[PDB]
């Protein structure tokens, strides 16, 4: 059908340059003018600047000095390329064909773009022990808190997917010292923590890293 | 630069509700005529709905309608259904004939509203694992709560700490309409174990919440 | 359609 596909983005060091394409399949890239767009995590979406359907390039007032947008009809690609970068800089970056005022309008899946100095490295898993008696009539807390990983993202499952009723993972934080930390936690009976094994698995593939972290009661 | 403005930023209503949601551009939009509306759920791109003010894309259900003109625009969503709760943003087209600007709003965020929920309320000392390597988190759990907004303050030995704790809060749960709240207090080995009670408060309106542990008591 | 045409 008609795609936008979207590539590039990974790890820049700051002052360093991040450079994106998106490759249109099912239309020409010429057709017509593709902003690039940008989402902070947990902010709203954000202009960088657009190539018109002419191929003239203009861009938001704090973009400008440091963002090129150019097109390659051969291979049917727009590219955004950003120097100078900082911390602010990392958010997830979007092509797209907005289509604010035509029938028209395509986006690229998104990737992420972290601006840090910070080294990727798997998260260490500690178990938030759920006591051996409840305090709580009858239901028990427990998780695991997954701290000191970079970068994002982690995934965070319970049993290998067989428990989800009850589970939150939380967004993570990004701490001072530039690694993330979240926790995820389950709600469950206190009288089945005799019986149940409780495994959360922590998946960070940006490092190759899996963790599974058993979580047993905690005695006296 | 360019800006836009919707109004309000975060909306609660219940199903069934009209919803009106407004939108204003700093300048007047390209032709008058160059806005469209992205619908946004948690972890997901955004999805447009209407464009060229009033004009619904193939399969956008036909609650949702767009209006206004030049500077001023307007979503409306006629009856709010279980699908539609999710951040709403009006997006501008700019410029001159050698000019070609576009301006996001801030966003509206539609959540659902419900029943007043007190948390469940617990508290994890940081685990034996963790403190051989010289750092304590201590951890309280907020389960299953409403509205959203909550005050967690710690306090170690009746001392309210400051500076020393980072918070996050999870989407509204797609079952019970709740919020829960994760709030990790980070100290060295040493200074935790200087010190015996550790106890997380929850405020809510006109009841606060207290859970304590000792550290070393089981 | 849009500016800077």
């Amino acid at each position: 059908e008609v795609q936008l596909v979207e590539s590039g983005g990974g790890l820049v060091q700051p002052g360093g340059s991040l450079r994106l394409s998106c490759t249109a399949s099912g239309f020409s890239i010429d057709s017509y003018g593709f902003s690039w767009v940008r989402q902070a995590p947990g902010k709203g979406l954000e202009h960088i600047g657009y190539l018109t359907a002419g191929g003239r390039a203009f861009y938001a007032s704090w973009a400008k000095s440091r963002s090129t947008i150019t097109r390659n009809t051969n291979e049917n690609t727009v590219t955004l390329k950003m120097n100078s970068l900082r911390a602010e800089d990392t958010a997830v970056y979007y092509c797209a064909k907005l289509g604010t005022g035509s029938r028209f309008a395509i986006w690229g899946q998104g990737t992420l773009v972290t601006v840090s100095s910070a080294s990727t490295k798997g998260p260490s898993v500690f178990p938030l022990a759920p006591s051996s008696k409840s305090t709580s009539g009858g239901t028990a807390a427990l998780g695991c808190l997954v701290k000191d990983y970079f970068p994002e993202p982690v995934t965070v499952s319970w049993n290998s997917g067989a428990l989800t009723s009850g589970v939150h993972t939380f967004p993570a934080v990004l701490q001072s010292s530039g690694l993330y930390s979240l926790s995820s936690v389950v709600t469950v009976p206190s009288s089945s923590l005799g019986t149940q094994t409780y495994i959360c698995n922590v998946n960070h593939k940006p490092s190759n890293t899996k963790v599974d972290k058993k979580v047993e009661p905690k005695s006296c | 630069d360019i800006q836009m403005t919707q109004s309000p930023s975060s909306l609660s209503a219940s199903v069934g509700d009209r919803v009106t949601i407004t939108c204003r551009a700093s300048q007047s939009v390209w032709r008058n005529k160059f806005v469209a509306w992205y619908q946004q759920k948690p972890g997901k791109a955004p999805k447009r709905l209407i464009y060229a003010i009033a004009s619904l894309y193939s399969g956008v259900p036909s609650r949702f309608s767009g209006s206004g003109s030049g500077t001023d625009f307007t979503l409306t969503i006629s009856s709010l259904q279980p699908e539609d709760f999710a951040t709403y943003y009006c997006v501008g087209h700019y410029g001159s004939e050698n000019d070609a600007y576009y301006a996001f709003g801030q966003g509206t965020k539609v959540e659902i509203k419900r029943t007043v929920a007190a948390p469940s309320v617990f508290i994890f000392p940081p685990s034996d694992e963790q403190l051989k390597s010289g750092t304590a988190s201590v951890v309280c759990l907020l389960n299953n709560f409403y509205p959203r907004e909550a005050k967690v303050s710690w306090y170690v030995d009746n001392a309210l700490q400051s500076g020393n704790s980072q918070e996050s809060v999870t989407e509204q749960d797609s079952k019970d309409s709740t919020y829960s709240l994760s709030s990790t207090l980070t100290l060295s080995k040493a200074d935790y174990e200087k010190h015996k009670v550790y106890a997380c408060e929850v405020t809510q309106g006109t009841t606060s919440v207290t859970k304590s542990f000792n550290r070393g008591e089981c | 359609g849009x500016a800077g045409a």
